[PDB]
RNA sequence: AAGUUAUAAAUGAAGCGGUCUGGAAAGGCCCGCCAAAGACGGUAACAGCCCGGUAGUUGAAAUGGCUUUCCCUCCAGAGUGGAUCCUGAGUACGGCGGAACACGUGAAAUUCCGUCGGAAUCCGGGAGGACCAUCUCCCAAGGCUAAAUACUCCCUAGUGACCGAUAGUGAACCAGUACCGUGAGGGAAAGGUGAAAAGCACCCCGGAAGGGGAGUGAAACAGUUCCUGAAACCGUGUGCCUAC
RNA sequence: CGGAAAAAGCGGAGCCGUAGCGAAAGCGAGUCUGAAUAGGGCGCAUAAGUAACAGGUCGUAGACCCGAAACCAGGUGAUCU
RNA sequence: GGUUCGUGGUAGGAGAGCGUUCUAAGGGCGGUGAAGUCAGACCGGAAGGACUGGUGGAGCGCUUAGAAGUGAGAAUGCCG
């Protein structure tokens, strides 16, 4: 699971609280699946929002 | 001093400084720069394993109460046989050194000793044709040296340290080289007139 | 390795000429109407650490 | 070699506990009997009382550093009766002569002694009574 | 292609010197000798001159590597102008949430991640520990890059004020074995005849084992856990005492 | 760097000390406080350090030796139950 | 070398030493018998060191310095 664009994905880090408790926790990427062509065909891929705000086509 | 061929017929005499040869030497700074060169010399290539590196433990053997043994931590602990060991040698360096000036002064206090004892033998040169051991001894009895010697040279000096190296109580160097240990190792000191002017220029 | 500085007392200490270290009095933050006006005038100087505390805390601020 | 014989007091053998009664050094190991001081690794930290409050807990902290702080090479009057009268002192020439080593962030010429020989001196600071002093030993001053 | 090196090797000085002990001489005593070779090891005991060898000098058919030469391959670079044009966009930054920077949100610069928003682009843009101006230094959001650094399952040659068989690798011996465990996994003990088997022909007791002679050997109280053989321990015998 | 797993030589960058006082600016045999030239604190007067060795001790490291019950991480196990 | 005062000692401080393994140097004994081991009625103020003899059958002391895996009677110690 990640964008076929720029491969961002879950990373990892800390939650932290009141009284500076440490737990951990990861931070997932807002991915959608929906279609592109991936080249002159098409095909169904995990695409992040940030890649698909402008320039790619559905 | 005196100065004579490796014929052994006299040569004429050498004025050598008092600034190196004709100083009180220093007996305590000699021993200790003795023992700072023996100590670098030495490899500190020991090393011993603790319970930590010995192959194994990890199971405690026993329960700590109910068996009747005493308690027991480890197959490997120091107390066990084949156990580790508790400090024990780790690899060091030995080698320290003491001032230069304190080194110096070794060295010029070992040369005057060498001198007061009448152990320096100065010689206006010292070549060879080839290698030859039997030169080199002939030359040895040529000269009443007949003990452990060691030979400082800085001339041509072609073929010297091949024609004295199989013989074992004698050592050669270049004159750079010559060390307080170098020197108290052996008895006598056999510097050639451009050694000798070489170490004055150092010194 | 080299020993590290105590910081709280590197904070609060100072040395002299002597190699004496020199202090802060320590009455001297919140309650000053309880406190005479002769005494803190004296709270307000500097004071030495002493002896007995000297041997104990001078391996921390060597340095 | 084989009549080596240290200075006296240069060297002296490690007292070696633990091996006996006699040695006064044994059993315990100069550690005493059953507390937190007899044990491996027993001890406290260096400033601990017990959980009494450390002394600097209980004093203020003070003050600040300076990140513009200037320090300066602290040179005296005495050193200066080395040179022969009417010449010309400078920091170079101080530090040729190995009187000085650092330029800190520069040099500062303090009235501490007493010359007695008429000289040009520049340097980066003058206390004023080495100014005096210089001057009434018929020298000069020059601020660098 | 040439050279060099590594992976086989070759040649290589000088005492069977005499005598003493001795089971045996490499050792003692007296004579010599060689040495670019007195490193090491072995040999009936401590060998430069007995052996292998060492120093030194030579050499490799074949293969591998390295260093040079050639081939082969591939190669526009200075200046003056500066109409205009280009110079890394969903990034750079910002908010929120976290993290890394020695720096724990702290006044928190700088770098990075997630999510929201969201620039100028050369009269432009960034940094100089909030930030503003000025000054100075620099051009991000694209990529490559040896050397110096780290380590050693291994190979070659070697070193040790390192161990010397409860030590040293767990393992000097057919050891990760036997053995334990369903399993992962844990994990030992155990070296020494003698210079040479010359390893006791033959006889006697005995079913054998084991002995006693004989014999070998310097030695068998060195006889196949075999150099030495402590102490606990087990016994035989006896000088002195001991059953109010 | 040099060189024998050497010894010298080179290397003075830096470190300590020689001047302290002060939060600091800063002043300097004085300095800070303070209105003060007063007194007092710290210093100087009242000048020996430094490099290396060894001994003692302290700190960081397992730090003197042995010893928990327990905690965490990766795995093995339902041939018993 | 003398005079005076002293000379019980736990924790603990201070000092001087004995001994073991190794190293370097010097100088030595040792198959005409080394280390080791066994026995002794010797020596020194102590740790300890010699001598003699037996067994063993090839290496080891002494001296001055140096460095340490440095000296065990107990750890319900570990192995045999
Ligand atoms: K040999
Ligand atoms: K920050
Ligand atoms: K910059
Ligand atoms: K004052
Ligand atoms: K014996
Ligand atoms: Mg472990
Ligand atoms: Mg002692
Ligand atoms: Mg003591
Ligand atoms: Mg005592
Ligand atoms: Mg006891
Ligand atoms: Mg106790
Ligand atoms: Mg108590
Ligand atoms: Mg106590
Ligand atoms: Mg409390
Ligand atoms: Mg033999
Ligand atoms: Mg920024
Ligand atoms: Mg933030
Ligand atoms: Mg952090
Ligand atoms: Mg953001
Ligand atoms: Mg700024
Ligand atoms: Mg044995
Ligand atoms: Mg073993
Ligand atoms: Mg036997
Ligand atoms: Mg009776
Ligand atoms: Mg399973
Ligand atoms: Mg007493
Ligand atoms: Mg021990």
């Amino acid at each position: 699971k990640e964008c076929v664009i720029t491969g961002r994905k879950s990373r990892s880090g800390n939650k932290r609280s009141h009284a500076m408790n440490s737990s951990k926790r990861t931070w997932k990427a807002n991915l959608q699946k929906v279609r592109i062509l991936v080249n002159g065909k098409p095909k169904k891929v995990w695409v992040s929002a940030r890649a698909l705000k402008s320039g790619k086509v559905e | 001093l005196s100065l004579l061929k490796q014929d052994g017929t006299n040569a004429g005499e050498i004025t050598l400084n008092d600034t190196v040869f004709g100083i009180e030497p220093n007996e305590k700074v000699v021993v200790d720069v003795i023992l700072s060169q023996r100590a670098s010399l030495r490899q500190g290539t020991h090393k011993v394993k603790n319970r930590s590196e010995v192959r194994g433990g990890g199971r405690k053997p026993w329960r700590q109460k109910g068996t009747g043994r005493a308690r027991q931590g480890s197959i490997r602990s120091p107390q066990w046989r084949g156990g580790g060991v508790v400090f024990g040698p780790t690899p060091r360096s030995y080698a320290y050194k003491l001032p230069k000036k304190v080194r110096r002064l070794a060295i010029k206090s070992i040369l005057s000793s060498k001198v007061n004892e009448e152990k320096l033998v100065v010689l206006e040169g010292l070549t060879f044709d080839a290698p030859k051991t039997k030169e080199f001894a002939a030359f040895l009895k040529n000269i009443s040296v007949d003990t452990k010697a060691l030979i400082v040279v800085a001339g041509e000096s072609e073929n010297v340290e091949l024609s004295a190296r199989n013989l074992q109580g004698i050592t050669v160097i270049p004159a750079e080289s010559i060390s307080v240990l170098e020197v108290a190792k052996h008895d006598k000191l056999i510097i050639t007139k451009a050694a000798v002017e070489k170490v004055e220029e150092v010194l | 390795p080299k020993m590290k500085t105590h910081r709280g007392s590197a904070k609060r200490f100072k040395r002299t000429g002597s190699g004496k270290l020199k202090r802060r009095h320590g009455f001297t933050s919140h309650m000053f109407a309880n406190k005479s006006q002769k005494q803190k005038r004296k709270l307000r100087k500097s004071a030495m650490v002493s002896a007995g505390d000297f041997k104990r805390i001078r391996q921390m601020v060597a340095k | 070699l084989h009549e080596l014989k240290p200075s006296e007091g240069s060297r002296k053998e490690r007292n070696r506990v633990g091996r006996g009664t006699g040695s006064g050094n044994g059993k315990t190991s100069g550690r005493g009997h059953k507390g937190q001081k007899a044990r491996s690794g027993g001890g406290v930290r260096l400033g601990f009382e017990g959980g009494q409050l450390p002394l600097f807990r209980r004093i203020p902290k003070r003050g600040f550093t300076n990140i513009n702080r200037k320090e300066f090479a602290i040179v005296n009057l005495d050193v200066l009766n080395r040179f022969e009268d009417g010449t010309e002192v400078t920091p170079e020439l101080l530090v040729e002569t190995g009187i000085i080593r650092n330029e800190k962030s520069g040099i500062k010429i303090l009235s501490n002694g007493n010359i007695e020989k008429k000289l040009t001196v520049k340097a980066n600071k003058f206390s004023a009574a080495a100014k005096e002093a210089i001057e009434a030993a018929g020298g000069k001053t020059e601020v660098i």
